[PDB]
């Protein structure tokens, strides 16, 4: 008999989004700039692998492919297709324990093993893992153990830089080979600050640390192609949302009809 | 469990019909009976589930036209010139589920390894031999097969029943 | 036919196939038709019953004669009385070093250890003749993709040292030369741009594939037989012994036997898992179910072969190595290269077995070189039209590869 | 890209010192930056090739307890850690004599003097070597599962046939020889839909005698006194001969073949001819060795009037909705429950079959092939020495508690069992050997009642 | 969830695999012979047997095993639910593995298709069965007259908790 009763479970989440931020599952936050396919995560502490999932990114730091290995069944994602075993599907789609639904906001695939994963519109990846997987995962979202560095950026005594890690975490195509992501000098660039620290977040704040996520959200505003700086942190404000609803939290509506809008059906 | 043999002679395992309707039950019991309907030449009714159902039709010469057979959900339907295998016909040696069906000179024989043999011959005679793990577990005109001649076949309720009754 | 009809027989009939099988009866006499004494049924020819004398003989589906006979690579047989009579006549010995992981001894046995330093592969034991040493060298990100960079023939106490390279390079007593070169008891050429071949005195024989991948082939002679002791095994016929280290004892792992032929100390010790590459990978498990596929398809460009090598071992080869390493086309082409030469070796030509993939090497040799799919002789040269003669062992398992065309000789210069 | 002095192409890596350096457009690019410079530990020194005298090797040609070719083949300077002058790396950062190595054997060191057991023979650690005796004993040819075959000289193969086929037999060449005329001989039945075929009936011939394995029972059908000896031990049924011959059964679709010495080169049949050569196993009836396994096969059928068997379709392609059920019911023969068997018996054949007769166990009872599958390999583990216990209630249960009488508790599972257990037939407790790790429920008889009788079957104090 | 796909009809499971029908029927005969010849008049085993051998048609994907120890297991807790506690388990047809709970050198462990009720333990210490579950069959200890307690915490004989 197992007890939890701590609604706080962003250990058992890992998420990516915006320009290239990941969240693993022991809530390291670094950024890695990579366009190549990258597991995301895969079930490597046991002889049989229950999953295997993997990412790819294009040119915009757009999901282009999501490709996942729940238990014999193969599911591709790709905008506005998903394909089961090759082929093409009509949402929803329950098969072998796997159920895939579109929303107006995301794409969801829930595995009965204990998985979930999240395709969001704002072209972010979440992922819920059951427990029992704890210490026995790998991939861009750590090995699950609760030690945010422990056995992820140490190969051997040796502290990775997260370029290295994520470099670490690619699975290439067989005809596609794939050149590592070149180190950029800093391009030396507080619109997040009156928001992240602001009432409109407090409830929020008690939770999650702010810190991480006010540095993806400096970086998106300075990286991105388009002067639309009040509307071009909506993605880091989101994730933020993501993560305190993870971590048993009541976000407030922080949107507007000018700041970061959403249209529902 | 280990089961000793040292006697060779097994006519107690062998039951046969020939020439004009003569039948030879397991037990021994050597009777006449001129019925040219489908009758069940033996079958395995002593057990829940039904290892084999051997059944027989004459047709006028006391000649022999069909032999179905049911061994462990394969049915074997043997005619003069023709044997069906699961209502397709099959050309012979045939082997499939444990049963072999093949043709000689002078017998068609159907072997099956739950321990029967059949063997359909060219003078119309049609004789079956059982394993003995079915004696005392069988039905038909070959008798109970226990070893008993008259016992168990020619008694309905502590009565006597003529071989064309029975 | 002549058989007879008998009230009381044995049941278990004597065939050409089976003339003892009577003696070896369970069941009861029986009646019914049986061939006359003296005679058994002819099941092969299906001519009723014939004499013991007469029975034919049945190899690989085909019928044979009373007196007939064939021959394999390693043994005659004749046919007499139904029964094959078989005698044994020297074979040479083949060991092989493919994709940098997988390994066939000289007895046939084939193991999968991927290495990471230089390795014994075969030497006398009570000797040091000769001498083959492989560089074997972890190529990639993960412990599992292993590269042959360079193979050593040490001759003579090591008084001739040929280093032959994964570059092409040949380094004769550390010396970078230019083939051919006839050392002392040693004769190195290159067939084609895609081989080099070395051939010595003492019975041993070296074929280097060097496009895409350094591959080994090692042809011993039958008077090593029992002599030579490495990675290929002791060369006895005896594939139970082939795991027997130094030592005494014939371990139970490859691993643990091949981490016995290191050269040097600080070289890892090599513990053999149960990874399955082609599950980490969906797109890569395609590519090499599609490609691989052909090495076992019958009716494919690899379909003539079959009878001659069995492809299982190069499939399964084939297969790992493609979804392993991370130029899969590379490994893909090794393992169907290395599956030709096998079939070359043994006679079958399979040419035209590029097109649809590998199509990239016929492409890309020099300007007066063109491709073949069977190079079976030595190359043409100005010097060999001067002296007259050219340095070259005649005999050696053909090869593919971009050579000069016919009626055109290579000049000095590399040029046709 | 050069290292060492060789040429590394773009794209490729190199491992040097547990440093990984891709090279990348021209640049070796190292894993944590730069790897630092290596330290050993005394009496180790890190000799590097800054200066190289000609001649000199460093630590290319240093030797270790497990490198056993103590030639040095090194032609130039490599850099690394090495031992004084004659001494040899002892794998704990120590340097010693070579004569001091200890002994190396599965992944294990043995000390000078220790003892190991192979086959029948022993062998002590000496000064590097082994020293073992050149006693002969038996070999054992195992078949299982869906005609899964492993002869006398260790051929493995796979071989699906529907008629009954001569396991071994003597007699085979001039038909005279010596001993007495024996043959064993198994009956088989298709056994799945994909056409692979699996034991239903084992029959041994010796002398005027025949046994039949069926079931789970024996028949003695015979026709002098009887040349057997039948005992219940753990899972398995022993028959024991007196001419040298030795049947394991696992009443279900196993058996295991022990013939003694005196057999060599005198069998014949689909377990081989035993003379240590595994390629020429491949003899069919007509005394030729081929290449093609269902010819060979087909060959050694006891009626020549049966149909030849056919190559089956693969089990994990025909049936794929299956194949994830069995790699996710094998994958106990690469984790942790065999994890020591590991270095001892090599689990990737036994996965093969495992995955294979899962996937073809479509007809019903996928739990007995499954359950067989493994028990080979735990049977191979157990022959050796390894008293690995797999079987949990939901892994291949044994109802041991079955066997207990009314108010009594005495059987025990026992993986490796009890070779020696007292009982009516064996007073004094001996056990002959020969049989190893025959696993199963074993009676622990009490003081008060120490001797089994296994024909009433409870212990008791005198028979 | 109202976003979760309907339910459609399913195939018969002894047609869409009749290849696995006859072992079925062969399996699910326990269900129509001696073993249970005393329930027969207690409970009616005809739906049992139909529920066995779909089940044992339909368990085509792996572990059939399985299936048909839950189709039988049904039928038999039934049966025990009524005063009838059959002794159905036999090494061959669903063994329970009681044994894997002996500790090392004990031996307590035994099967009952009735059960055991009221058992000692320290969380019933006074030994009063509650009623209110009947025949539910398995491995149960029989803790020694030197340790009468049975601890479930831990999982073995002692003689107080
Ligand atoms: C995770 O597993 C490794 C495996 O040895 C172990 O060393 C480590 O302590 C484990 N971590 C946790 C948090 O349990
Ligand atoms: C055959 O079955 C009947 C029916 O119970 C029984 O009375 C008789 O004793 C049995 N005979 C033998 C030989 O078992
Ligand atoms: C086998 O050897 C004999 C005698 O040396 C020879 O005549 C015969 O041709 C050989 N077999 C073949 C197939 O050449
Ligand atoms: C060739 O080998 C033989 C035997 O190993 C040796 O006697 C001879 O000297 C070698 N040739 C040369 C040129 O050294
Ligand atoms: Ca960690
Ligand atoms: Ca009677
Ligand atoms: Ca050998
Ligand atoms: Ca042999
Ligand atoms: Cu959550």
């Amino acid at each position: 008999v197992v007890r939890a009763s701590n609604p706080a479970h962003n250990g058992r989440v890992c998420s990516t989004w915006g320009s290239f931020h990941y969240k693993t599952f022991d809530g390291d936050v670094f950024r890695f700039p990579g366009l190549c396919n990258y597991v995301f995560s895969e079930h490597c502490g046991a002889a049989y692998e229950d999953f295997n999932i993997q990412l790819r990114r294009s040119q915009a730091p757009t999901l282009s492919r999501v490709l996942m290995k729940v238990d014999g069944v193969v599911i591709q994602l790709t905008k506005g297709s998903v394909l089961v075993n090759g082929h093409p599907v009509l949402l929803p789609f329950s098969q072998s324990g796997v159920l895939i639904q579109q929303s107006s906001s995301y794409t969801k695939v829930e595995a009965r093993l204990g998985l979930v994963l999240m395709w969001n519109h704002d072209d972010s990846l979440l992922l819920e893992l059951d427990t029992k997987y704890a210490n026995k995962t790998c991939g861009l979202c750590g090995d699950f153990n609760g030690m945010p560095v422990v056995s992820e950026l140490l190969s051997h005594n040796t502290k990775l830089t997260p370029m290295e890690f994520g470099n670490l975490q690619k699975m290439d195509d067989p005809t596609d080979q794939c050149q590592d992501p070149v180190p950029e000098p800093p391009r030396n660039c507080g619109i997040c600050e009156e928001l992240l620290h602001g009432q409109l977040f407090s409830g929020c704040v008690a939770l999650v640390d702010v810190g991480s996520y006010l540095e993806a959200c400096r970086q998106d505003l300075c990286f991105c192609e388009d002067t639309d700086l009040l509307s071009c942190v909506c993605h880091t404000l989101a994730e933020y949302s993501r993560q305190c609803t993870h971590a048993g939290g009541l976000p407030q509506d922080w949107r507007g009809p000018d700041f970061c809008p959403q249209k529902c059906p | 469990p280990v089961v000793r043999a040292s006697n060779p002679a097994h006519n107690g395992r062998v039951c046969s019909t020939w020439g004009s309707f003569h039948y030879k039950t397991f037990d021994g019991d050597v009777f006449r009976f001129p019925g040219l309907c489908n009758y069940v030449f033996s079958e395995h009714c002593g057990a829940a589930y039904e290892d084999f159902n051997i059944q027989l039709r004459r047709s006028q010469a006391p000649t022999l036209s069909r032999v179905l057979m049911k061994v462990d959900g394969v049915v074997i339907q043997l005619t003069k010139g023709s044997v069906l295998v699961n209502g397709h016909p099959v050309l012979l040696p045939f082997s499939q589920s444990g049963v072999l069906i093949q043709q000689s000179s002078s017998y068609t024989k159907v072997e099956a390894r739950l321990g029967l043999v059949l063997m359909w011959n060219h003078d119309d005679s049609l004789l079956l031999e059982l394993d003995t793990k079915y004696a005392n577990k069988t039905c038909g005109l070959c008798g109970d097969f226990n070893g008993m001649p008259v016992v168990s076949e020619l008694l309905s309720h502590n009565t006597k029943l003529t071989p064309m009754e029975f | 036919n002549n058989m007879q009809y008998h009230e009381c027989r044995s049941p278990c009939a004597d065939t050409c196939s089976n003339q003892e099988h009577s003696r070896a009866c369970e069941d009861h006499c029986v009646a019914g038709c049986f061939c006359p004494e003296g005679t058994v049924l002819d099941d092969i020819g299906q001519t009723g019953c014939v004499p013991v004398s007469k029975c034919a003989c049945v190899y690989n589906g085909a019928a044979y004669a009373p007196g007939a006979t064939y021959s394999t690579d390693c043994t005659n047989c004749t046919c007499s009385g139904g029964r094959w009579s078989c005698q044994e006549v020297p074979c040479p010995g083949t060991c092989s070093v493919l994709g940098g992981a997988h390994f066939s001894t000289f007895d046939g046995k084939q193991y999968t250890v991927h290495g990471d330093c230089s390795y014994v592969l075969t030497k006398p034991c009570d000797s040091s003749a000769f001498t083959v040493l492989a560089e074997l060298r972890r190529c990639g990100l993960t412990d599992s993709e292993t590269c042959l960079k360079s193979v050593t023939l040490s001759l003579d106490g090591a008084q001739t040292v040929v280093v032959i390279k994964a570059s092409g390079e040949v380094f004769l007593n550390q010396i970078y030369t230019q083939l051919p070169i006839s050392a002392a008891n040693v004769t190195i050429f290159r067939p084609s741009t895609f081989f080099i071949i070395a051939q010595t005195s003492l019975g041993l024989q070296l074929n280097l594939q060097l496009v895409p991948t350094m591959q080994l082939f090692m042809q011993l002679a039958p008077k090593l037989r029992g002599q030579t002791c490495g990675l290929c095994g002791n060369f006895n016929s005896i594939q139970a012994d082939d795991f027997r280290t130094l030592s005494g004892v014939v371990e139970a792992t490859a691993a643990a036997f091949f981490n016995t032929f290191k050269t040097q100390a600080a070289c890892p010790n090599i513990r053999n898992s149960f990874e399955d590459p082609c599950s980490l990978s969906v797109e890569n498990e395609k590519y090499a179910q599609h490609w691989c596929s052909q090495l076992t398809d019958a009716d494919g460009p690899f379909g003539r072969c079959h009878a001659a090598v069995k492809p299982g071992t190069y499939y399964s080869n084939c297969m790992f190595d493609t979804c392993n390493c991370e130029r899969s086309e590379d490994c893909l082409c090794a393992a169907l290269s290395s599956y030709v030469h096998a079939c070359a070796a043994k006679g079958v030509q399979l040419g035209g077995w590029r097109d649809g993939v590998c199509t990239k090497p016929m492409t890309t040799c020099p300007k007066s070189m063109t491709y073949h799919y069977h190079v079976s002789t030595c190359q043409p040269t100005c010097r060999s039209l001067s002296e007259g003669d050219i340095t070259c062992s005649v005999g050696f398992i053909p090869v593919d590869g971009c050579i000069c065309p016919k009626g055109t000789f290579l000049d000095d210069t590399g040029k046709c | 890209c050069y290292h060492r002095g060789s040429m590394i192409p773009n794209g490729e890596s190199v491992h040097d010192s547990g440093a990984i350096c891709t090279c990348t457009h021209g640049k070796l690019s190292c894993i944590g930056g730069q790897a630092p410079a290596p330290v050993c530990a005394a009496p180790m020194v890190f000799f590097d090739c800054r200066n190289a005298t000609p001649g000199d090797t460093g630590a290319g040609c240093q030797k270790s307890c497990h490198t056993l070719d103590m030639t040095c083949y090194s032609p130039q300077c490599v850099p690394g850690c090495v031992c004084p002058d004659g001494l040899v790396a002892d794998g704990e950062g120590g340097c010693i004599t070579a004569e001091d190595c200890p002994c190396v054997h599965n992944e294990a060191s043995y000390r000078a003097g220790q003892t190991i057991r192979v086959g029948c023979n022993t062998c002590t650690c000496d000064s590097r070597m082994w020293r073992c005796t050149d006693d002969p004993c038996l070999a054992t040819c195992a078949v299982y599962g869906d005609g899964h075959y492993l002869t006398f000289d260790g051929q493995s193969y796979s071989f699906n046939g529907d008629c009954e086929y001569t396991l071994v037999q003597n007699h085979c060449g001039g038909k005279d020889s010596t001993q007495d005329s024996f043959r064993v001989v198994t009956e088989n039945v298709p056994c799945g839909t994909t056409g692979t075929t699996c034991s239903k009936a084992i029959k041994i011939f010796l002398g005027g005698f025949e046994l039949k394995l069926s079931h789970g029972k024996v028949e003695v059908i015979g026709t002098q006194e009887v040349p057997y000896t039948i005992r219940q031990m753990g899972i398995y049924l022993v028959v024991d001969t007196d001419i040298g011959l030795v049947l394991l059964w696992d009443k279900k679709t196993s058996i295991f073949i022990n013939l003694s010495p005196e057999f060599k080169g005198r069998v014949c049949g689909l377990c081989g001819n035993f003379d240590d050569i595994a390629v020429n196993d491949f003899a069919t009836r007509s005394r030729s060795v081929v290449g093609d396994v269902l010819e060979f096969g087909n060959s050694w059928k006891l009626s020549p009037s049966c149909p030849d068997a056919l190559a089956p379709k693969d089990p994990c392609t025909a049936n794929p909705f299956r194949k994830s059920w069995a790699q996710k019911q094998c994958s106990i023969l690469h984790g942790p429950t065999f994890a020591a068997c590991h270095a001892h018996v090599e689990p990737a054949r036994y996965y093969e079959a495992c995955v294979n007769d899962a996937c073809a166990c479509d007809s019903g009872g996928d739990c007995e092939c499954f359950c067989t599958a493994v028990a080979a390999y735990a049977q191979a583990c157990h022959e050796v020495g390894l008293c690995v216990s797999w079987r949990t209630p939901s892994i291949c249960p044994l109802f041991c508690d079955y066997y207990n009488p009314e108010g009594q508790c005495e059987w025990h599972y026992q993986p490796c069992g009890v070779p020696c257990l007292r009982t009516c037939r064996n007073p004094r407790g001996d056990c002959l050997r020969d049989v190893r790790g025959l696993e199963g429920c074993y009676p622990k008889c009490p003081p008060e009642a120490p001797i089994f009788d296994e024909d009433k079957m409870q212990c008791v104090a005198t028979c």
